[PDB]
């Protein structure tokens, strides 16, 4: 819909293996989020196809209940 | 009526790709036998450029000499749309052949790129089908590739766009997978790459639990 | 003024259904202004038959004139394939012309046709895109239709043939709805009709999340 | 999709409404029916679109009620 204007991010640190990791921040509104806006991290490495990866966020938290509303059948 | 001298359009794939830069070739067929060296002329906005190469003669199996020369162009510049002339000179040929070739030229707007599940008895079968489609573009130069788990592997389908009733070019991409892989549920990437997406790539993921909606789904009509 | 001539396979829609009359048109193009009428002969089987539609020559800036010679076959005579032939005779033209049309009967491959649920973005825009696959046949003239609640839908889309691995053409017919229609439960069928086909029918019905076995299922999210 | 040999056809019937309808028998032996193979009826008229119409004959032709096991929605 719109790209973010706030955008944060941890310098890489060191890992035990000697590999890096970090991790990206992004801070909206409730409301927002509430409505099932599409949002995703897209990562750019040199080692990665393509040099692009996105993993795309869903509003379902993939709780067993969360429709709490009463199901309809029809034949 | 003697040689004839063309200029292919790049490849598709070539010119939005950043590592790949795009390559413009031109190619001279029926070339004499008496005359096989033709003198080459490649122009840049009227600018002539030492980076121009031809390939040597290959023969051919109607025994004509074919001839083909490639250049690098800079990957900015096809987005920017610069021109780019071939000029072959010939001693057999009485008047040189120039071909002009150009930057399409439209309103660049987003395609959406779709991804369409199996249906319920697609698994029945020996070879399961997993369709993405996109739509909405108006320049043909767009290219779509498949991906699963890191392993490339596409089948490089390429079905020719056809137009919408309101001018939107759109394709589709299919790949055959077995009933193993689809149970297994790992993920499956549709690439796209087009001049009006951001950073000129983006990819869609499509799993076996792809989605489904908090409304209820009837099992029958 | 170099006249030519073109070929016009014939349309298998006419040929499968016993209403329509199946006709083999051929046409001569770049015909010269000195002589407009072109000496045009039909062969069917061999032999003569007598009937003609010839259209009246029309008059362009290129001096190009277009005649096209219609023929009437039966349905048992164009599934045989048997050649037909015709001939065009010019004054311009130091000897006839000939042309022959046969299509070829070659491993009839019976059809596969499948449905897939409407993906679950397209809920998000306002118009929603139905696919229906065909793959499973050897030959390039397949007959598609939409045939919903027993009327034709003013709107489908055909993508052409293209080749494959198996050896048989598949392609796909894209159909585009209102968000509404499809809210209140539509059905919509794709009928496929080939020559090498059962009854020259074939034909299902889908809804919102179609689902082969009669139970409620739901993925992962 | 291959013809059966042992069917019978009955006589139309007048109706009121001036139309006409009849039954088609099949019989078939008894261990047939564990293996639930298909069956149809084909009529050809000239009424019927492209002269087609076809209704398969499956174990759940009645009532159908749904499975016992239900998949976890997450």
């Amino acid at each position: 819909g719109q790209p973010e204007n706030n955008y944060k991010t941890t310098p890489p640190v060191l890992d035990s293996d000697g590999s890096f990791f970090l991790y990206s921040k992004l801070t909206v509104d409730k409301s927002r989020w509430q409505q099932g806006n599409v949002f995703s991290c897209s990562v750019m490495h040199e080692a990665l196809h393509n040099h692009y990866t996105q993993k795309s966020l869903d509003k379902s938290t993939g709780k067993p209940t969360l429709y709490n509303v009463s199901l309809i059948m029809s034949d | 009526g003697g040689p004839s001298v063309f200029l292919f359009p790049p490849k598709p794939k070539d010119t939005l790709m950043i590592s790949r830069t795009p390559e413009v070739t031109c190619v001279v067929v029926d070339v004499s036998h008496e005359d096989p060296e033709v003198k080459f002329n490649w122009y840049v906005d009227g600018v002539e450029v030492h980076n121009a190469k031809t390939k040597p003669r290959e023969e051919q199996y109607n025994s004509t000499y074919r001839v083909v020369s490639v250049l690098t162009v800079c990957h900015q510049d096809w987005l920017n749309g610069k021109e780019y002339k071939c000029k072959v000179s010939n001693k057999a040929l009485p008047a040189p052949i120039e071909k002009t070739i150009s930057k399409a030229k439209g309103q660049p707007r987003e395609p959406q790129v779709y991804t369409l599940p199996p249906s319920r008895e697609e698994m029945t079968k020996n070879q399961v089908s997993l369709t993405c489609l996109v739509k909405g573009f108006y320049p043909s130069d767009i290219a779509v590739e498949w991906e699963s788990n890191g392993q490339p592997e596409n089948n490089y389908k390429t079905t020719p766009p056809v137009l919408d009733s309101d001018g939107s070019f759109f394709l589709y991409s299919k790949l055959t997978v077995d009933k193993s892989r689809w149970q297994q549920g790992n993920v499956f990437s549709c690439s796209v790459m087009h001049e009006a997406l951001h950073n000129h790539y983006t990819q869609k993921s499509l799993d076996k639990s792809t989605g489904k909606p908090t409304l209820y789904n009837v099992s029958l009509i």
